């Protein structure tokens, strides 16, 4: 305790992720809606926008 | 012996194939997909990416 000017703890946690080969797991909080065929539509197939 | 004829069409063909196959470089950047680029990175190293 009498060191008062050395540091602080600092914890730290690392992540690992970006493979996208294999199915998702983790996947983000994001509305899913109905999907529409035979159109020019914008889709976003588990991210692949 | 139509030989010289078929050349100029493999020539044609094989030029128009590496073309196409030239698509997936990298060049140096750390995918060869934009849309992966502008979802994962934000604009100002998207721009030199």
């Amino acid at each position: 305790p009498t060191y008062g000017v050395g540091h602080q703890p600092y914890r730290v946690v690392v992540l690992s992720f970006e493979l996208l080969h294999a199915p998702a797991t983790v996947c983000g909080p994001k509305k899913s809606t109905n999907l529409v065929k035979n159109k020019c539509v914008n889709f976003n197939f588990n991210g692949l926008k | 012996a139509l030989g010289k004829l078929q050349d100029v069409v493999n020539h044609n063909a094989q030029a128009l194939n590496t073309l196409v196959k030239q698509l997936s470089s990298k060049f140096g950047a750390i995918s060869s997909v934009l849309n992966d680029i502008f979802s994962r990175l934000d604009p100002p190293e998207a721009e030199v990416q």
